């Protein structure tokens, strides 16, 4: 009635999580190629840790429709890296190498400015 | 009161950090990274220059509209120094050449000029003053580059008692003349080395580490009147440091020993060049001067800077010396244990 | 002689050659590129000033950024700039390349090409007339004429 | 007749009304509402499941022959449960007429892809996904078309800010173009322009 | 008129000038500060007061449609002169 | 009504076929295109001698901005901010306050000439002909910061181009 | 101008100046407004 919704690809978290793992392996196997094709200065260890970091931000989702969209955006991002539609600048934007470390504790945030 | 400019913003390009810095020698190698860091947080930077205005164009994109201001100055004109520093709150000195010209010698660029800048800075009310010396500065050293370094270092400390003095080791980076120097020796076949490089120990440091230390010395109020010593986290034999460089570049490494006098005779030959000499007798002495261990001076960890290993950042410096793209690795050179 | 005299005259010669044989590399991006074409048309004929119609990055001496620089295009512009042999000058043409112009506040536009490359002449207008761009090029030639590369070397 | 008022064409208002009922009687399973505007444009409001049946009928039926997809776009109205309105504009060269077909979806419900009906809907649906995030199922190649690679968010949504979240710059330390949080030397100035006095009584809503 | 501050910087017609210790003065080193020499408050003070013989006079700045919107100025008060709100021309009534 | 651009059938008589064979083997149409480029060689070129000759303009030309004055030297601008409201690129910034004599005048008047789309809407909106676009189009600069005009820069343009600006307005104000 | 001279006015430049870019006479932007917030000046004389 009110909770009846059309699905994207997956009908329950079991099928959804299946697609997540298929995506994780695809990204895991690709990092060595990306670090070598783009001549990146990072190591393969950092590349796979960054992939893990992106998968663990969304570990709290429980809506299969939302999980499907996260995977769909993941496959598009993967296709842009395998086919080299991206460039070395785009790949290195997951690491934020030019931004200073913004403080996370109350005192430091209090000294610099008014933002919480 | 007419200072403490009250920084505003989120520490970005269009923010205001409250630093008005006059960076002498901003058009070289170390200056290229200091202006970049100062301008990355919205700092007012005054850049005196002696070169052609065309040679300062790589600095303009480093700051927001109106933040980088260029002026003419002359090393022997105290008035031109007065104009550049009278509005600033920190003066950074990076002047220095690796060879002697027909109009400036090691005495002029490492003793007189740093003394003139320091004296004028004092008389203008500049609070902070950063001066760069060498780790191996000593008045009993064969290299005349390092003898005048020690004289100037002490001469600044008297004129500006509250000045901060930094003493880095050899610095490696994209525009360096340390790793890039151990790659163009291939032009002459083998790689000469005094005592085969087994009698020399080097402790290279990363350019960005030196840059982040300078910035943090400006903000830190405890760095006034305090001397420092920046060094990387590993010591190397000159042989295995040069061996590593040729391995990363995939070039054929052919070393052969050479007596000290012979190496200085070829050094004499290259100094004849009326342009930037490829090498000099002073370059041979410093490259073969074992880096001092100064355990009584604070290092980079006292400024909150984690030293970057030379293995991590050696590839980016030496990629352009390879003769292939996508070659396909090199193992680290042995690190001399501490103590 | 004095040495300075010889250096002064050599500076004039090399400056004369460089400002008399400018070969631009037009980055025709948006509407400002149509006016750049009209500066090559018969009425103005930039070829008569020594400015060839077009060239490739390896044989070009001046880049003319004429149009809106998007975030998707900025990396491409920088790589072309880095591959120009030196001396290399940049001319920023129009409000879009100067400071963002009509699309200054858009999410997808670089606010002035000077955030990506160093600029030498800023030509205003939306678009600048083909005469304004010609005035900009002639102003760059005077800037090259004032260069003192060899004098400063002699006093090093 | 008044020189300054648009003349009213009553004949074309009558014809499009008849065809609107005609279409509503032939596809009752999907059509939810049919209206004609005062400048003679007809709108058919359908259920999102009827995208393929309705468009196929209007393209193939002898009395419709709408063989050109003029435009396919979307509109974002956050006050609705289904915030996305997918609009199809069609043209019949045979009968020299135009019709507009509208449906609705939300962030998570995928609409069916009309590439099998009109091959022109290929890129238009890539533009909708890129700028609004509406997913079209069974699309041959669905990906961003107008935004920068790696762009996060869907710019044409009403809640996406005008200047965005990141801006590009060249950094000389890393020797490449980097992205950083956006800061503006001059904040965009917002103008409150609406007059507090009602202008068009004919469109007044119930209290 | 144009006047100089103790440090030597010219004061603009709006009253703007940088303090002695302000760091923003460094933008003028090797360059100049652009100030208009024709302060408008002084020039409009040099115009004679026009004598008219009616209670209400109208001003349009001169030039007809090249001027400013036409405004009618009341002149009953005899302790001051009616002033045009757009252009600043003053008017006075003839001894009454 | 319509016409056929390319609906033709070549004649197949031996006379016409031989004509096409002569064209194929003797390059007749190619040698007829050389004549058109030979004639242009002997026509006078259309190039003007810049900067000693200038392309024609008109009184309505939209060029560099300028703040104007009344003939008495008073500023025309009365800080109404209509130009700021209609500028489609938001390139005008204005602050105001009563002047020492009590008049309504501006303290800040900035035009960011790198945002401006040189459209003219500011001189249409102005009710006192204070902001105009003069005829200057030769004001390119070597720095971005020189194209951020403030009120002092704009009044200098008006005091510098008033002889010409006043004439152009005289020749076009009856069309407005 | 010889046949039809322009209207003369007292505030018009009597000496034309050309493009001054790249010279010590170049225009340099600045804020024409005065300071908005005034801070408190502490007393010059002690208390205890
Ligand atoms: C290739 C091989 C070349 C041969 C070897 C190199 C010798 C080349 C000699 C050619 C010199 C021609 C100089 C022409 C200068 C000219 O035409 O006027 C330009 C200008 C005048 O023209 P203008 O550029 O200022 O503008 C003209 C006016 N408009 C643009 C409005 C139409 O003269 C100069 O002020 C510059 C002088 C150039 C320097 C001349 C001295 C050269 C001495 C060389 C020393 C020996 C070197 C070894
Ligand atoms: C076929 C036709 C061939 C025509 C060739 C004719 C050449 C005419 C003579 C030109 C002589 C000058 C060419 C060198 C100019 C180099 C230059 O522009 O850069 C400035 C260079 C660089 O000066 P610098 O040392 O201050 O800058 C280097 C450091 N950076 C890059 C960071 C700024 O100056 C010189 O190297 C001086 C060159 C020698 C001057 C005396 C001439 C002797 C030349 C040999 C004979
Ligand atoms: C100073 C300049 C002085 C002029 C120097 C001669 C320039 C010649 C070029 C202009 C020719 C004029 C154009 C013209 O009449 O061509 C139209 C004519 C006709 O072109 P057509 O294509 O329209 O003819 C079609 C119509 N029918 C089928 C009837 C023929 O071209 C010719 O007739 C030229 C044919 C002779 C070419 C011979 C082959 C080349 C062999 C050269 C020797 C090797
Ligand atoms: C035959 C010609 C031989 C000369 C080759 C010179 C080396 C190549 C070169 O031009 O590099 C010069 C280099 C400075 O220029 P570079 O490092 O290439 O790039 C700078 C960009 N900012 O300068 C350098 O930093 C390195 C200079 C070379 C040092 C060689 C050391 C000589 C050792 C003795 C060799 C045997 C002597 C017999
Ligand atoms: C000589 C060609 C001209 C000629 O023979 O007279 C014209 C005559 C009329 O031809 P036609 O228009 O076709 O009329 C008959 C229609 N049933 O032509 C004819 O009736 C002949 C019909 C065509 C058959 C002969 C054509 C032979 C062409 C072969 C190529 C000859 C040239 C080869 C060498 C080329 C060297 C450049
Ligand atoms: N590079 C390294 O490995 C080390 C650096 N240092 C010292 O720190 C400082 C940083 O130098 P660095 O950037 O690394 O190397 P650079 O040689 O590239 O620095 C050159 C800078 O100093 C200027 N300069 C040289 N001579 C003069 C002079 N007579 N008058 C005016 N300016 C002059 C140059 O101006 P211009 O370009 O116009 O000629 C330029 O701005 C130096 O003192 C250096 O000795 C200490 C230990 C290691
Ligand atoms: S500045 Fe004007 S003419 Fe030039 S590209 Fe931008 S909008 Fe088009
Ligand atoms: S011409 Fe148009 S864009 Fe430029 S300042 Fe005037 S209103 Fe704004
Ligand atoms: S519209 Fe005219 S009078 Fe009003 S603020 Fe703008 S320039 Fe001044
Ligand atoms: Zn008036």
């Amino acid at each position: 009635a009110s909770t009846s919704v059309k699905p994207i690809f997956s009908r329950d978290m079991n099928e959804a999580k299946r697609r997540v793992r298929e995506l994780y392996r695809a990204w895991y196997r690709e990092v060595p190629n990306t670090v070598h094709l783009f001549q990146l200065d990072i190591s393969v260890k950092q590349g796979r840790d960054k992939v893990r970091e992106m998968f663990k931000k969304n570990a709290h989702i429980t809506d299969p429709r939302v999980v499907d969209l996260l995977v769909i955006k993941g496959k598009m991002e993967l296709e842009e890296t395998i086919k080299v539609w991206k460039q070395r600048t785009h790949v290195m934007r997951f690491f934020h190498e030019t931004e200073a470390p913004r403080p996370k504790d109350f005192l430091s945030k209090f000294y610099v400015g008014h933002d919480p | 009161l007419h200072h403490a400019v009250i920084p505003h913003g989120k520490g970005g390009r269009s923010s205001v950090s409250g630093i008005v810095a006059t960076v002498f020698g901003a058009t070289g190698f170390l200056g290229r990274y200091v202006v970049n860091h100062l301008g990355r947080m919205g700092s007012q930077v005054i850049v005196p220059h002696r070169c052609e205005p065309y040679d300062t164009m790589h600095l303009r994109p480093m700051g927001d509209l109106g933040q980088i201001i260029f002026m003419d100055w002359n090393g022997r004109d105290k008035d031109s120094i007065r104009r550049a520093v009278e509005h600033s709150s920190v003066v950074i000195n990076l002047v220095g050449r690796e060879w002697e010209t027909q109009n400036f010698d090691f005495e002029d660029v490492f003793v007189k000029i740093p003394q003139a800048i320091a004296q004028v800075s004092k008389e203008a009310g500049v609070e902070k003053f950063i001066h760069i010396s060498h780790l191996n500065a000593d008045i009993k050293s064969s290299s005349k580059y390092l003898r005048s370094k020690a004289v100037g270092e002490k001469e600044v400390r008297e004129t500006f008692p509250e000045a901060t003095i930094i003493k880095p080791a050899e610095i490696f980076g994209r525009e360096d003349r340390f790793l890039n120097y151990f790659a163009n020796i291939r032009w002459f076949g083998g790689v000469p080395l005094i005592s085969l490089g087994k009698k020399t120990v080097k402790q290279p440091v990363y350019i960005v580490d030196v840059t982040k230390g300078i910035i943090n010395a400006i903000k830190d109020p405890d760095a006034r009147g305090k001397t420092f010593a920046f060094v990387g986290p590993s010591r190397y034999l000159l042989f295995d440091l040069v061996q590593y460089v040729f391995a990363v570049a995939h070039r054929p490494f052919l070393p052969y020993p050479l007596p000290h006098f012979a190496y200085r005779w070829i050094g004499r030959l290259f100094e004849i060049s009326p342009f930037e000499p490829w090498t000099t007798r002073d370059k041979v002495e410093r490259i073969h001067t074992t880096d001092k261990i100064l355990p009584h001076l604070p290092g980079l960890e006292d400024l909150g800077v984690e030293a970057t290993p030379l293995e991590l950042k050696a590839i980016e410096v030496l990629r352009r010396h390879r003769t292939y793209r996508w070659l396909s690795d090199v193992q680290p050179a042995k690190t001399i244990p501490t103590s | 002689s004095r040495g300075e005299y010889v250096v002064a005259k050599l500076d004039d010669l090399i400056n004369w050659a460089r400002r008399s044989s400018l070969w631009p590399m037009t980055f025709g991006l948006a509407c400002c590129a149509v006016e750049m074409m009209h500066m090559a048309a018969p009425r103005y004929d930039m070829d008569r000033f020594g400015v060839v119609f077009r060239a490739s990055p390896r044989q070009s001496d001046v880049m003319i950024v004429a149009g809106t620089l998007t975030n998707k295009m900025a990396p491409a512009l920088r790589k072309v700039y880095d591959q120009m042999p030196e001396p290399r000058y940049v001319v920023s043409m129009g409000s879009c390349a100067n400071g963002g112009g009509y699309y200054h506040y858009s999410y997808s536009v670089v606010r002035g090409c000077d955030r990506i490359v160093p600029v030498d002449i800023y030509v205003p207008g939306c678009p600048p007339t083909a005469e304004a761009l010609l005035y900009g090029i002639l102003q760059l030639q005077k800037k090259i004429k004032r260069e003192k590369r060899l004098r400063i070397w002699y006093r090093r | 007749t008044r020189p300054t008022v648009r003349p009213r064409n009553d004949v074309a208002h009558k014809q499009l009304s008849a065809f609107g009922e005609y279409v509503a009687e032939i596809l009752p399973k999907y059509v939810q509402q049919v209206q004609v505007s005062c400048f003679n444009e007809l709108e058919i409001c359908i259920h999102p499941d009827g995208v393929i049946p309705v468009l196929t009928f209007l393209r193939d039926h002898s009395n419709a022959q709408f063989k050109s997809l003029a435009d396919l776009t979307a509109v974002d109205i956050p006050t609705r449960q289904n915030r996305f309105e997918i609009v199809y504009n069609l043209l019949s060269l045979r009968f020299n007429s135009r019709i507009r077909v509208k449906t609705y979806t939300d962030e998570l419900t995928p609409i069916e892809s009309s590439v099998p009906v009109y091959k022109a809907a290929n890129w238009y649906e890539r533009e909708i996904w890129d700028m609004f995030g509406v997913f079209f199922a069974n699309h041959p190649d669905l990906r961003r078309i107008l935004t920068d690679y790696g762009f996060e968010g869907h710019p044409f949504r009403k809640d996406f800010p005008l200047s965005g979240y990141v801006e590009l710059r060249y950094d000389d330390e890393v020797k490449r173009v980097v992205a950083e949080p956006v800061e503006l030397a001059q904040e965009f100035r917002k103008f409150d322009l609406n007059s507090p006095w009602e202008a068009f009584p004919a469109y007044r809503q119930p209290p | 008129g144009v006047r100089t501050s103790p440090t030597g910087e010219k004061v603009t017609h709006t009253g703007q000038v940088y303090d002695d210790g302000d760091y923003r003065k460094v933008r003028f080193v090797g360059r100049q500060k652009e100030v208009n020499e024709n302060f408008a408050i002084d020039l409009i003070a040099e115009q004679p007061v026009s004598q008219v013989g009616s209670r209400v006079i109208s001003c349009d700045g001169g030039g007809g449609a090249l001027g400013h919107p036409r405004v009618y100025i009341n002149l009953d008060k005899e302790t001051k002169t009616g002033t045009c709100g757009y252009c600043g021309l003053q008017f006075r009534q003839q001894h009454h | 009504t319509y016409k056929y651009v390319n609906l033709r059938e070549p004649s197949m008589d031996m006379k016409s076929v031989t004509d096409r064979a002569a064209q194929t083997l003797l390059w007749t149409e190619l040698i007829r295109g050389l004549g058109m480029t030979l004639s242009y060689l002997f026509r006078e070129p259309a190039t003007i001698n810049y900067p000693f000759e200038k392309g024609p303009l008109s009184p309505r030309f939209r060029g560099e901005h300028a703040l104007r004055r009344y003939p008495s030297g008073e500023e025309r601008c009365i800080a109404c901010k209509l130009c700021e409201a209609v500028c489609p690129a938001q390139a005008i910034t204005i602050e105001a306050e009563p002047r020492a004599d009590g008049s309504r005048r501006t303290t800040r008047y900035d035009i960011d000439m790198t945002k401006c789309i040189y459209c003219g809407f500011c001189q249409e909106a102005c009710p006192v002909d204070a902001i105009v676009e003069g005829p200057n189009f030769e004001f390119s600069t070597e720095t971005h910061e020189e194209l951020l005009y403030n009120k002092e820069k704009l009044l200098n343009n008006g005091d510098k181009w008033e002889a010409e600006i006043a004439a152009n307005i005289q020749a076009d104000y009856l069309y407005r | 101008p010889t046949v039809k001279p322009p209207t003369a006015r007292k505030f018009i430049w009597t000496n034309h100046k050309f493009n001054l870019s790249g010279t010590p006479q170049q225009y340099v932007p600045y804020s024409t407004t005065r300071k908005k917030i005034q801070e408190w000046v502490p007393p010059s004389t002690p208390y205890k």
